[PDB]
């Protein structure tokens, strides 16, 4: 209704109320034809109105409309360039240049449009206002590909630093587009490096780009006659630029310096030592006061060492110093880089004792990092290995929880240093020359560690096992069976398919045989799910479906079907409970299991429809008022209509089913009285066929297991009444489609109050595929209790109601009085 | 008058003097190399007419060696004290030892004797913004100048030796000079100052490279050299002439220096 | 020249100033009043809220819930952001934080709008702002609630809704709470600058913050261009307050002044209010009740607890404990302690001695003041029934205050106090209306009241003053007290929300620099005053215009002296005649003609070298270089 917008805009007063009306119109969404109309109305009012701010807002709205995905912005581009030629105000001009950025991003294919945009951009670049110059340079950077480079390069020398930043950003954008750059830009950027301001220097990245593009290019020094490659002079530039006092610029310089790996190592060795102003660049970087600079320097050391091994050997000592760094993150990252570059270097006794020193530290993560380091580190002397083992045993005594990682360390030490270990064998096993040593205590941490080292050393070496005593072989066998990963040296599917085929073929028996076969099959499916965990998904899915079928079958054989409605009594009734259980199991089938396709959802909803029909049948049986029957039947017919419209593409594959027969009789069911329709649908439900459920290609059942309260204990969480005590919650969620939304933690106090909680999406974390960790700190409060009592907590899987999802854990709470 | 952070000691600063287009900068003691509890000197591209600076003159490796020696002594149970008068170096060593012990998680004792150290600790913990960034960030978690490695009673030279780290500030007969009488007398009763002895002193003042970096950053048209050895400032002036060809000065005590300026 | 105003709130300004070749965003100023409409977020889900009735909807009652004849939104609270869509926030380059209160909603502008410039602030403001942002994010995320009501925001439903929701403005612009990751992202872009620190922007604009005196770290900014100065006034205090005393001299000779942060309910005297609050808690403790004081961890709780400990020491009622609960309570107290330089002269004198500035550290050492991060964090074990509690957000829509006042709402013996002049407490108590709890509204507002700012203006006398239209009108509560009316001899124009203002100042001259050789080029000549003219090339870099070497001629020559000189020169063929249209003389020495006429003058000179030299010498004898 463009007329309403037009008349509302006309009635709106021009100076103030027009701005508010346009803002209100902008916030609400728009449609393609509505855009096509309101753009012309905006342009007409833009011509009519002459205020600066109003025209600025109209230009902003033009930019917003241009970003619309479904619109075809062709004529409005022409009108935009026309008003660009006519525009006077510089702020409104910059807004229209933003609209030109929007249109260029929208339609980057039309070459004629592109050259029109660039020529009008360079025309308006003559304006004195810095903002329009920035916007024009952004357009020039975005629109390119085979003079524009030379034009923007001329603007490098502009007085305004913002324009210079825009120029360098436009160059970076143009490089991102992939155009081949020139070489004259290098000296221009070199001139820019002396600029006082920080953003210009940080952007002038550009010299890194040009160095990467032509690293072998020869460049002459303006003063010195000697020739230097672009790579080396750029390296020196970054080296003496890192001395700048802008820390963001320092981090940028170090990071982009790390990306350079096409330079000779001799120059790096020359410039890294403490004895030109490029000496000790990395010395200054690693000694820098900001840990961000030091981390960036660590990354640069990593990349360069991965390029050059001699530089790595030179710079080991500085990494060792970083292992003494006061910031924990710096230590962790330096250790990781040392691990990354250990493949070629080899340490000395000084390096080894320093490395083992920091391993003593208390924080677990840095110790794990040292463990990762030692797995790959080299070593020359056997005494180095001896020192490593002794310090690792001290670490075992200090922090025994790290025993698995240390055993991995010794595994890698033995495997990578077999020859250097076996001279130390008789001391490590403490074998006496002639005595028979007492059998060492098996299952001890340190002795297992020593044995893991020895055995992994002995995998390649053939002379090692000869020094073993008999109990050493016995312990070898023990460790090998227990720690095989450390110590070195479908009938079911087709069975499930044929069982399901048996059920599908034999469903036509009498009710007794059907019930017996259903019971045997659900028992077999449950046993298969327990026996093999791979098929547990499909097994439990099929078990639930066949249990739904069994519940439906049993309900239809109840006594009440051959007793009149007045004589009915609901105390002995089973059909209502059957319908309820089928409803819950259908919800479980739909939502709990992941990977279910539409072809399973149709049958699940069909079973749900059958359950609803059974509920209608029993409610009609128990009640006597015609009007509730009419209302319930109308609602049920509404559900049938909703189902059949939802799945229009699947009805041919549900032949002889309940919904198919209902559709065949739909007009009669709709017109008939409640008694006739309930009777005919009752006798129809009895004769309904059993649909063949198609097995998914891959399906897993979702499950959670609470572990923070564990199985609980008698110890109650004492705290004052009224106030709140926070309880940690930890669970392992598997195969949950959308855990951050669907999974809800629920706590049940020992009364009707069942409080419910929505964990925030942030706390959910993913350690590995197919699972989800959940860390929650649930808050519980209540009034005073006479003595300690148990409170239940459970996971619920919400959907669009909720269902139980895990074993209900319970914990003891003792809220003390004031 | 405008002040700029120096970082030589807590509260140290360098002043930028400007009147009209004129500009004079005097720094005194500073250091580009950051301390374990202080930040490095920073200044914009002030480009002043004149600059006044000091000419007096492996830090992490030295720290590692000092920590390893102290750790070896305390593990062996030996008692060693650190007689140092400088407050900044003493506080840096205290912070380094405290964080080292906390990282190692051991519970060996370490104390400091003189009440002037306690007053300095109070002033340091009050004036957080004039310290390193780690101190500022860790302030959110909890105060870092406070630790179980606190104050010293020592039973007035009667609490016996042990795996102890103590600080004394004599001077030259001030402070509890009886600490030497109670301790020493044997190889095990080691006393190390800047059974063995090593130079653990940390150079608070930066070397000539720091001065070169500062003058390269600011880039004044003239420089003035004070507060250092004659040989050091002569060599530094010659190096400045060789590298930059920028005017400099070597004024003696009482020497009158006059500089032309463009108003 | 152009000033854009985005926020309609009086004490939470959000303004953008277009100043020469730069543009400055003044403050962020999150409008917290929007959250009052929503239902509160209890730490533990209360039965009352669950059994609270819905509200009728023709188009489905779960969207809204009603209490005490006031409909409340039963969803997560949302915040009214400034009208940021008026101006492209990507364009602006600088943000000038004035105080930790005004920097709220900074993550929205920094992240969502794509702003890529720089931000400036003082260190205590940055730290306290970090504390406030993290604590409010913690309050929102402790008990997450779904965005379960959106259709109510339609204008049709708003018209159908009663006045407490219809009064709301720009409901569509309301936003859900940011996250701590966004807070970390926003605070990365900030730059720390102390009081009276000149900062130059692109060599064109000088900006400096000055001590506002309202709260520690809080600052009032100025903007200068040598020949043009724009001064921005925020929350300031001339009272005997803990921070460094308010500076008044630096704001003088200001062309355009912007006034913000005046006191809400200006009639209240803060000293009497503090005394009355002390009396209220004293009588509550005497009766055996409990006092709840919702307040920020800002300076208000600091001077409140100062006066409070002094009062109870005077009255000897120190037996009861002090409980200050907040996730950043300990951090706030320690940050207040360490920032001693930013405080007043008394505190600086105190910290000259080894003693810390504030004395509550002594209470902490003697355990007479106690604080905990939350309720569950061992505070439950150490809680005692007769006590006074400071906690939660003053909006009462979240924080531990919700659970505390839900716990104490039923008992009339307990008391609840209000001290933050930022919300209408009647609206705050509306979701909790059916209670016997005794509520007293005694706000403490340390900012400048109308008479104080009027005195400031009369002492400074700025050319122009800009402020919200709220100040220009009397408050709706009175609507008759003409004394509380900002008085200015200039018109002192105002604005509303999303109102663009054009500055009246139109100064048309900036600075430039000259080197001495050009200065020496002049040779001034006495006239009565000196005259000079030069000619140099213009060089500009980083908006710094410079003049270095690579003019009109006014040769007023009197007629009689020229005639005497010409006669003395000895040239032949001299004729003098007096006729109409001025004097005309024909000279045949070199076919020269000299014409004198009113409002015109013509000069004829041949190309002969000797005649040119003689004419140049004659002109130079009576040449004025201008
Ligand atoms: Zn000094
Ligand atoms: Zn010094």
């Amino acid at each position: 209704k463009s007329a309403a917008l037009h008349i509302d805009l006309c009635k709106a007063t021009s100076p103030a109320d027009a701005l508010q009306y346009l803002l209100q119109f902008a916030r609400k969404p728009v449609e393609a034809e509505s855009v096509e109309g309101v753009v012309r109305i905006l342009l007409e009012h833009y011509y009519k109105e002459n205020d600066p701010s109003v025209r600025l807002k109209i230009a902003s709205l033009l930019g917003l409309l241009s970003k619309t995905a479904g619109f075809s912005p062709d004529c409005i581009m022409d009108d935009a360039i026309n008003i660009l030629q006519n525009e006077k105000s510089h702020q409104v001009l910059a807004q229209l240049l933003d609209t030109l950025l929007a249109i260029g991003t929208k339609l980057p294919e039309n070459q004629a449009i592109q050259m029109r945009l660039v020529d009008v951009a360079c025309k308006h670049l003559t304006d004195t206002s810095h903002g329009v110059r920035n916007k024009c340079l952004q357009l020039l950077g975005n629109l390119g590909s085979l003079d524009v480079q030379k034009i923007i390069g001329d603007y490098f020398s502009d007085q305004d630093p913002r324009v210079r930043t825009a120029a360098i950003k436009a160059m970076l954008q143009l490089h991102e587009r992939g155009l081949k750059l020139h070489q004259t830009i290098y000296n221009q950027a070199c001139k820019l490096l002396s600029d006082d301001y920080e953003q210009v220097r940080s952007a002038a990245q550009l010299i890194w780009v040009v160095s990467q593009l032509y690293p072998e290019s020869i460049v002459p020094i303006p003063s010195s006659n000697e020739e230097i490659r672009l790579v080396d002079d750029a390296f020196g530039k970054i080296c003496h630029m890192v001395s700048d006092g802008s820390w963001v610029v320092r981090v940028q310089a170090a990071k982009l310096l790390g990306s350079m790996e096409q330079v000779s190592s001799h120059f790096l060795e020359q410039t890294l030592d403490k004895k030109s102003g490029a000496c000790g660049a990395f010395v200054h970087g690693l000694e820098d006061e900001m840990y961000e600079v030091r981390i960036a320097a660590v990354e640069a050391l990593c990349m360069l060492a991965q390029s050059s091994p001699s530089f790595a050997e030179k710079c080991l000592d500085f990494l060792v110093d970083m292992f003494n760094d006061e910031i924990e993150e710096v230590r962790l990252q330096s250790i990781h880089t040392m691990r990354k570059i250990s493949n070629n270097i080899t340490l000395r006794e000084d390096q080894l004792d320093t490395v083992l020193a920091v391993l003593e530290d208390s924080s677990r993560d840095i110790r794990e990092a040292l463990h990762e380091l030692l797995c790959c580190t080299n070593v020359s002397t056997k005494e180095g290995i001896h020192l490593a083992l002794v310090e690792l045993l001290k670490n075992l005594t200090k922090y025994p929880t790290d025993r698995d990682s240390i055993w991995k360390c010794l595994k890698f030490l033995g495997s990578r240093h077999p020859t250097l270990v076996l001279p130390l064998v008789p001391e490590l096993l403490s074998t006496h020359p002639f005595f028979d040593t007492a059998e060492p205590d098996m299952d001890d941490p340190a002795y297992i560690a020593v044995l893991v080292l020895i055995f992994n050393a002995a995998k390649t070496c053939p002379t090692m096992p000869a020094l073993f005593s008999d109990h050493t072989f016995r312990h070898y066998a023990y460790l090998r069976d227990s720690l095989s990963h450390l110590v070195p040296a479908d009938p079911s599917q087709q069975f499930l398919q044929q069982s399901l085929e048996r059920v599908y073929s034999l469903q036509h028996l009498d009710p007794q045989g059907a019930q017996e076969l259903l019971e045997f099959t659900i028992r077999d499916l449950q046993r298969l799910g327990e026996l093999q965990s791979e098929l547990a998904g499909v097994a439990d899915f099929s078990a639930t479906y066949l249990r739904c079928q069994l519940l439906l079958i049993k309900a239809l054989q109840e006594k009440l079907w051959n007793v009149a409605a007045p004589l009915y009594l609901k105390q002995s009734d089973l059909a209502s409970a059957a319908a309820k259980q089928i409803m819950e199991e259908t919800y479980k089938m739909e939502f709990m299991y992941s990977g279910v396709e539409n072809k399973q959802v149709v049958i699940i909803h069909h079973m749900r429809l059958q359950a609803k029909a059974l509920q209608l049948i029993v409610t009609a049986r128990t009640t006597r008022g015609l009007d509730p029957l009419f209302g319930m039947c109308e609602k049920f017919l509404q559900e049938v209509d909703f189902f059949q419209r939802y799945f229009i593409a699947d009805l041919p594959h549900l032949q002889d089913s309940f919904v198919d027969k209902l559709l065949d009789l739909m007009p009669r069911l709709m017109t008939s009285k409640p008694a006739e329709v309930v009777k005919i649908l009752q006798t129809m439900l009895r004769q309904s066929a059993f649909l063949h459920l198609p097995l998914p290609e891959q399906i897993h059942k979702a499950s959670a297991t609470i572990i923070e309260p564990a199985g609980e204990s008698d110890n109650p969480l004492r705290f004052t009444s009224g106030l709140v005590v926070a309880l940690d919650v930890d669970a392992t969620l598997e195969h949950v489609q959308d855990p951050q939304n669907t999974v809800k933690v629920q706590v049940l106090y020992p009364d009707g109050q069942a409080q419910m909680i929505h964990p925030k999406p942030a706390d959910f974390r993913n350690p590995g595929p197919g699972r989800h960790r959940l860390i929650t700190q649930v808050y519980l409060s209540h009034t005073a209790w006479t003595e300690a009592c148990q409170v239940e907590v459970r996971l619920l899987l919400a959907y669009n109601g909720t269902i139980p999802f895990s074993k209900p854990v319970k914990v003891y709470i003792m809220p003390k009085p004031a | 008058i405008k002040a700029y952070y120096a970082g030589h000691v807590l509260g140290a600063a360098m002043f930028q003097i400007k009147v009209g287009s004129e500009s004079v900068v005097y720094t005194g003691d500073y250091n580009m190399t950051p301390d374990r509890h202080l930040g490095a000197a920073w200044i914009d591209k002030c480009r002043p007419n004149l600059l006044i600076t000091q000419s007096t003159y492996s830090k992490r490796c030295r720290e590692r060696d000092f920590l390893k020696k102290v750790h070896e002594t305390v593990e062996r149970g030996g008692k060693v004290l650190i007689p140092v008068f400088a407050l900044g170096r003493a506080q840096e060593l205290c912070i380094l030892l405290e964080t080292f012990w906390e990282r190692m998680n051991l519970k060996v004792p370490i104390y400091f004797s003189t009440g002037l150290t306690e007053k300095a600790n109070h002033y340091y913990k009050l004036f957080i913004p004039w310290t390193n960034q780690k101190i500022r960030k860790t302030f959110v978690q909890r105060n870092m100048f406070e630790f179980k490695h606190i104050k010293a009673f020592d039973r007035a030279f009667a609490d016996n030796p042990g795996p102890m780290v103590v600080f004394a500030t004599p001077g030259h007969a001030g402070q509890s000079l009886q600490i030497f009488r109670k301790w020493a007398g044997n190889e095990k009763n080691m006393v190390i100052m800047p059974m063995q002895v090593e130079y653990m002193s940390f150079s608070a003042h930066a070397d000539a490279k720091g001065i070169m970096q500062l003058v390269g950053q600011a880039e004044p048209e003239s420089v003035l050299l004070v507060h250092g050895e004659a040989k050091k400032m002569e060599f530094l002036k010659q190096k400045i002439e060789q590298e930059l060809r920028v005017n400099c000065y070597m004024p003696a005590n009482g020497e009158t220096v006059t500089l032309p300026t463009s108003p | 020249m152009k000033l854009y105003c985005l926020s309609g709130h009086p004490t939470l300004p959000c303004n953008v100033l277009k100043f020469k070749s730069t543009t400055i965003m003044l403050d962020c100023g999150l409008d917290m009043t929007s959250t009052l409409n929503f239902l509160p977020l209890p730490l533990v889900q209360s039965p009352r809220l669950s059994n609270l009735p819905g509200w009728s909807l023709k188009d489905l009652d779960k969207e809204l819930k009603e209490c005490s004849g006031h409909v409340f939104v039963d969803s997560v609270p949302e915040f009214c952001l400034p009208e940021t869509e008026l101006i492209d926030l990507s364009t602006v380059d600088v943000i000038l934080i004035s105080n930790y209160h005004c920097m709220m909603a900074l993550p929205y502008i920094t992240e969502h709008t794509g702003f890529t410039g720089t931000v400036y602030a003082t260190e205590p403001t940055v730290q306290i702002g970090r504390l406030l942002m993290e604590e409010l994010v913690n309050f929102i995320e402790r008990v997450p609630k779904a965005q379960s009501a959106s259709l109510w925001k339609n204008k049709d439903i708003q018209r159908l809704l009663p006045s407490p929701l219809k009064d709301a403005v720009e409901v569509s612009t309301w936003r859900r709470c940011y996250t701590m990751q966004e807070v970390n992202s926003a605070l990365s872009k900030i730059q720390l600058v102390g009081y009276s620190q000149k900062i130059e922007l692109f060599g064109a604009v000088q900006v400096t913050p000055l001590s506002s005196g309202y709260a520690l770290g809080s600052s009032n900014w100025i903007i200068q261009s040598h020949y043009e100065k724009v001064s921005y006034v925020s929350g300031s205090s001339l009272l005997t307050t803990h921070p460094q005393p308010m500076d008044q001299a630096s704001l003088k000779n200001s062309d355009v002044l912007v006034l913000t942060g005046l006191t809400q309910i200006p009639t209240a005297n803060p000293d009497g209010m503090v005394g009355e609050f002390c009396s209220n808690l004293a009588l509550t403790v005497r009766n055996g009740g409990n006092v709840l004081v919702p307040c920020y961890p800002s300076g208000v709780i600091y001077d409140l607890l100062e006066c409070l400990y002094q009062y109870i020491d005077s009255a000897g009622l120190s037996s009861v404990p002090l409980y200050f609960i907040s996730p950043v309570a300990n951090s706030s107290l320690e940050f207040s302690q360490i920032f001693a330089e930013w405080l007043c002269h008394n505190k600086q004198s105190k910290v000259y001695l080894p003693e810390p500035p504030f004395p509550h550290a002594e209470l902490i050492q003697t355990n007479k003041l106690k604080h905990y991060p939350s309720i569950h964090g061992d505070f439950s074990n150490d809680f005692r029934q007769p006590c006074v509690v400071f906690t939660g957000h003053p909006s009462l829509r979240f924080g531990d205050v919700v659970h505390f006042m839900e716990l104490w709402g039923k008992s009339s013996l307990n008391t609840v106090i209000f001290t933050e002049p930022d919300f209408s407490y009647l609206e705050a108590l509306a979701p909790y209306q059916p209670l016997a709890m005794k509520c007293i509204y005694c706000p403490i507002d340390t900012r400048l009241n109308f008479i104080q700012v009027s005195k400031l203006l009369k002492e400074v006398q700025p050319l122009h003053v800009v402020c919200p239209e709220q100040y220009t009108q009397p408050p709706p509560a009175q609507s008759h007290r003409m004394d509380l009316m900002i008085d200015c001899q200039p018109p002192a124009m105002s604005y509303r929300r999303a109102e663009v203002l054009a500055l009246p100042f139109k100064r048309r001259y900036e600075k430039i620099e000259i080197m001495p050789e050009l200065a020496d080029s002049l040779v001034p000549m006495e006239i009565k005053i000196s005259l000079a003219t030069v000619s140099a090339v213009l060089h500009t870099k980083d908006n710094k215009h410079l003049l270095q070497p690579p003019p009109l001629l006014s040769g007023s020559i009197p007629v009689e002296q020229f005639v005497q000189t010409l006669e003395k020169h000895g040239f032949s063929d001299i004729k003098v005649e007096d006729t109409a249209k001025g004097h005309i003389v024909l000279l045949q020495e070199a076919e020269t003609l000299i014409q004198i006429e009113e409002d015109s003058t013509h000069i004829i000179c041949d190309n002969d070298e000797m005649l040119r030299v003689r004419l140049r010498d004659l002109v130079l004898k009576f040449l004025q270089k201008f």
